[PDB]
């Protein structure tokens, strides 16, 4: 079970993850390898937004599912 | 004029048609001869991380004369002066009659990863990258820090992010299907998931039928209303009695300080789309004013509004309803108004309040038994139009 | 002591707690009375959600408090 | 495409409507989605006294997606920084459909006189003016002395000033008014002036009729073409002569040295409406004709044309009687070519010795009597064309 | 001394007077053969145009010297 | 009787006037409160330039009504 | 209105009318009211060498209001800012509705020359003009030297050039002239010159009649093509041959790397010139085909496209024939496929194998005897198609 | 015998040759003049091209012809 | 020692020379057999073309060698 996670540029990044993971987990280990705070992460599977508190398996996330990480900026 | 223009046309439709992630462009507004290019600092690059826009201008005699093509956004290359100009020559002395400014746009792409310090419009940065490269990247990362990573720019990459993904959502679900027999949510989920497909047997038992809506973020709006609407598609009374609330709606609206011109065009679509259903047609009709892009969605603006309207109006009520410090505009500013922003039950209540109407909801995520239990508030009514929850997503349940 | 939860249907509930109650305790004790599912429960105490984990006083939820009862159903 | 540019349309007919003095925007040419923005430091704030410039970039789909909105001006503010991107969130997420870019326009001016230290832009200048408001305020002050008040804008600036000023003034007066009874110009006086309403009586006594025209700066030359060509709509011979030296006074100015394909339009102007009375159609028509902006002001534009050239024609003449040390072309350059100048006594003998025609005008100022005194400028002709003058403003007098 | 003085409408008219004669002294004597009232009156010498306070030798106007009549009429 | 005058900021002065009172003495009093030379002012009520020599009387300028300044800028 | 739009096609006319050579403007693509101007430096001034960009914005309302002109390119002198605003007032306040946009451009080109220290915007280079003229001189040398030399503009400029050029040619000669008696060479060589004179006696001996082709760069594409079908407007199975390997030849180019969409185009005039001599029509109407611009250009292009073709797919042949360390593909990028450029030996040989057809060449320089000698190129054929070569220049010869 | 050559910014050179001369000897001259290296110069007479080592009387240049200087610019 | 030449046309030439033979005196050569006139001819040995004044052994030309002949015919 290993999913995979498009960022702004089209690079695409891995993840070793279980269908009872986390969304906050996720944007954790996804924070890991980027370095991009979990706050600043916005997670899209099949058009709808992730809740941080709900698991992969809640949103029908199966084996090798391509997911959105959307950055929500800061107003500035 | 004539073939240049239509060559441009030709020319966006192939760049259309296989569209680069990293490098695309496209015409400005009106303008088919003026274009902007957005390009994406490759990674093992030093320009990683930067957003560099391009300004692209087709001469009036197009293929035969080359596109003058210059960055707008500063950065360091020693093919490109800080004046914005780019050395390569396929834009010169070069360019055929048969060159696509695709290729003009991947052949400047790989000028960033590849430089060409053998004929150098900066002199000095060729001598940097020539000679040391530590500066050159160091220097390199410094501009694109400083000129390509502003807060402009982001935001027009994010944006171009967004349609990408609502377009591919978009070939890939029709706004509203056609009536489906719900048997079809069995292929959706996996064999394997045994919990899921034995809450679908609990929602077979209670519902005949499913009608699946884009996961576009409007999703709500856009089941509410269909469903609501095709709910008094027979119903005398209750069609009358609607298109008197939506109609006194809109004066509601203009006198809570909404900008009348604003909203009027989309109570007109409202209300057209009460007048399909007025002297009823059949249901495929008005499924076919909902498959229409501009038509539903400045249906769902207006449903939108009507929240947001409902919101204020008895904002004292829902106050303490809402996570945060924000007040209720705030709410209403941020997480209503605008499009495509996700919706939530107290949007669901302030809607239904809002046109006087029934609904009910089937949430259906984990069970500890295969129920799935249903919501219907107004409190303790009996609602004639249903929708089905499922996390992230909204879709019309008929009995 | 007892306590307070307004749905946002306008309905109002009275609780049986003591301040060592957890939320998730408590979210059961509202699935008693009004049959919703804890799971699909989101309660606020002054513009600040709830965790599952912590308990009535570390909110400082006093005698005679007023709780905010929301529904998960967030999509789009 | 073509809704969001209709948007853009009632957008602009709502800003013209009730037009802000501080910040106004508006398409540049032809471009619909390109807008340039000139807003005014306020008052009480360090950018007092400068004037900044925006650019707006409507999106191709509109009203869904936000304006892009930028200053070209530098400015010193922690909400915005020196690449020009403003910080305020209804351009970003918060932006619903449903709002104007007067609502924009005005969030951004109201961001100028207070700025928003909470979510900055600039860390910098947001930690100076947390800090030290002397600094911010003094630093402020001296950008805007540099970048806002060079000697481009100011002239943007006064140009915005005086659109508005005859904005209202074309709102308020028509450019030709119907016939009217003079008896309406005992309201536009106070009773408590007795010695202008005697003065009013006394025009009473030669005068039947009034016809009013706007105050815009070319009321002399309007007032003078309309009454004299209404004049020929019934002699049968006149309007051959004023035909004939009208046809050649073309070729006159032409060889005088006006480069002929300009003055050429508006010689067109001027021979079609001496067309739309040369067989006689009721006063009504050719005033509808008056009323229309552009025919009405190139017509204007012509006889200031006749104007300046009978004036370098006779240039000997009129040299002595000109106030300063300006020679004759340079008063014909800058008081009498160009639009929206004032008029004077030189302009009228001049125009009615340039169409060989009479003239005459009744002076109402301040009288020792009830007396308005007439004045005849061909020498002692019998005119049938008459004028009311009134300090700064010219008039149509009906016998 | 006698002085002229030239109208736009090309009539000339002379006048009866002394270099102590005041501006508006003459603009009353122009009244009185053409009779147009003196504060519709502006008359230029030699470019200048001339202040109801003033006397005649205060321009240097002499014997012969020729005037310019011009009315108020400013308007638009 | 006091009047009113708009400046190119949209900034309104408030003066104290009579009808009798000349333009140029008008432009006086904005110069004492602005600092603008009366050289460089140009005033408009209702359309219309007001010449510096004569009364608001002249130019119907009733109680209370609006007047503009505009500036003109030296050529530089 | 649109009469403003209308006047600016009318100015550009006059300015197209008699062109200057120093400064000329012009719209940017699409859009009429932005125009780009471009002045040179005029000689004897520091400014000298130098090119000068302008941008100019018509102002919806035009004439009636001046259009609004800036220098985008860096400049030292008393009356424009580094801001760019020009300073001269018959743009401002001076501005007539009868002045010509090139009335104001050449006003700005004398500004340049005769500077104007009396009403300076930059008080401090008027300050160093007015006192100190060497500095003045050297500075502003400098700063052309700068901003004014960039390797950006030159290109444009020489793009101008080679238009004029061009275009002068272009009202000389026709595309393709019609058949003419080839006594009319006697003409175009003076009566001084024996030896050519006599090599016209030599070439009168074997060819009756010549067309002339435009001396544009392309003048051998453009001949061999159209005497190539002119030549089978009447053999019945050449046609049907011909047309068959020119239908394959598209395919062959897109499976050689050749973009489809584009090429695609021009395949289709080249076809749709088949299908004029498919069923036989005087030569007349195919010369009046080819005597079009972009038609005759487009068929330049393909023409081009596969004679770059054939070189590349035969290219380690052609290898060793081409001068220069040039591979066969950079010589195709350089020397064929763009348009212009000149053509040679190889370039034909090329063509005709493309095409699989015969040509032959005279070759008319400087003869030991009259003899001008011909060329033969498939080897030792027959060929029916006859063009003569001039140093330079190429045209149709008619046995 | 007398030639004419204009640059780019539309001046014009005027040179001595004889039908008989070199191209690159002309371009020689120009140099000679302007300071232009001959490599740097293309010379274009009648829309032609004209080659390094052919002759004036070659391409039909007669007397008092007009001749083009375009600077082909190295690509930097 | 004896040499070759292939012309565009696809056709091949043997010559009969010597290494000190210079380059007219080859083109002339050519000139005998095929009837092409010396300075018509440019002819190319590996790259390099061969100007007239040189010999064979300048250009390194030894036995059995290929040069390539092309017509000057540059036009446009």
């Amino acid at each position: 079970m290993q999913i995979f996670v498009k960022t702004l540029t089209g690079k695409t990044i891995t993840l070793e993850v279980e269908p009872s993971d986390t969304i906050e987990n996720v944007k954790a280990k996804i924070q890991d390898k980027e370095g991009i705070p979990p706050d600043q992460q916005r997670l899209i599977f099949a058009g709808k937004q992730l809740e941080d508190g709900r698991t992969l398996s809640d949103y029908n996330i199966q084996k090798e599912s391509t997911l959105h990480l959307v950055l929500r900026l800061r107003g500035g | 004029g004539a073939m240049a223009l239509k060559r441009i046309h030709k020319e966006l439709n192939d760049l259309a048609r296989d569209p680069p992630a990293q490098c695309s462009a496209g015409p400005v507004g009106d303008d088919m001869f003026h274009w902007q290019a957005t390009i994406m600092g490759p990674n093992d690059s030093p320009y990683q991380g930067g957003v560099f826009f391009l300004t692209i201008h087709f001469p009036t005699d197009y293929p035969f004369k080359p596109p003058k093509v210059a960055f707008t956004t500063r950065i360091y290359h020693p093919n490109i002066n800080s004046n914005g100009s780019i050395s390569l020559d396929i834009l010169r002395s070069q360019w055929s009659p048969a060159l696509t400014i695709s290729k003009v746009l991947l052949s400047i792409c790989s000028l960033l990863c590849d430089p060409n310090p053998d004929d150098p419009l900066v002199p000095e940065i060729a001598r940097i990258y020539k000679t040391d490269r530590e500066k050159y990247n160091r220097i390199a990362r410094e501009w694109t820090q400083k000129y390509a990573m502003g807060g402009s720019a982001y935001d027009e990459a994010i944006m171009a992010q967004q349609d990408r993904i609502q377009q591919e959502i978009a070939v890939q679900n029709p706004l509203v299907s056609e009536r489906l027999e719900l048997s079809v949510l069995y292929k959706e989920y996996a064999e394997d998931d045994n919990i899921y497909q034995q809450k679908i047997k609990d929602l077979h038992k209670k519902y005949s039928y499913i009608r699946k809506t884009r996961p576009d973020g409007n999703s709500f709006y856009r089941a509410f209303g269909f469903s609501h609407l095709e709910a008094l598609l027979d119903d005398s009374k209750e069609l009358q009695r609607f298109k008197a609330v939506s109609a006194k709606s809109k004066e509601d609206l203009v006198s809570q300080g909404f900008t009348e011109f604003t909203i009027e065009d989309f109570h007109n679509t409202f209300m057209d789309l009460i007048e399909q259903v007025e002297k009823q047609t059949s249901v495929a009709d008005l499924l076919a004013s909902f498959n229409d892009q501009s038509t539903s969605d400045y249906l769902v603006v207006y449903l939108r509004l009507l929240t947001s309207g409902y919101l204020q109006r008895e904002s004292k009520f829902f106050e303490h309803f809402i996570e945060g410090g924000r007040t209720v505009k705030e709410f209403c500013q941020q997480e209503v108004e605008p499009m495509c922003k996700e919706s939530d039950h107290i949007h669901i209540i302030a809607l239904a309040q809002a046109l006087s109407v029934s609904i009910q909801v089937e949430y259906m995520d984990r069970g500890e038994g295969g129920t799935t239990n249903p919501h219907i508030f107004p409190e303790g009514s009996e609602p004639k139009v249903y929708l089905l929850y499922r996390p992230g997503h909204y879709d019309i349940l008929y009995k």
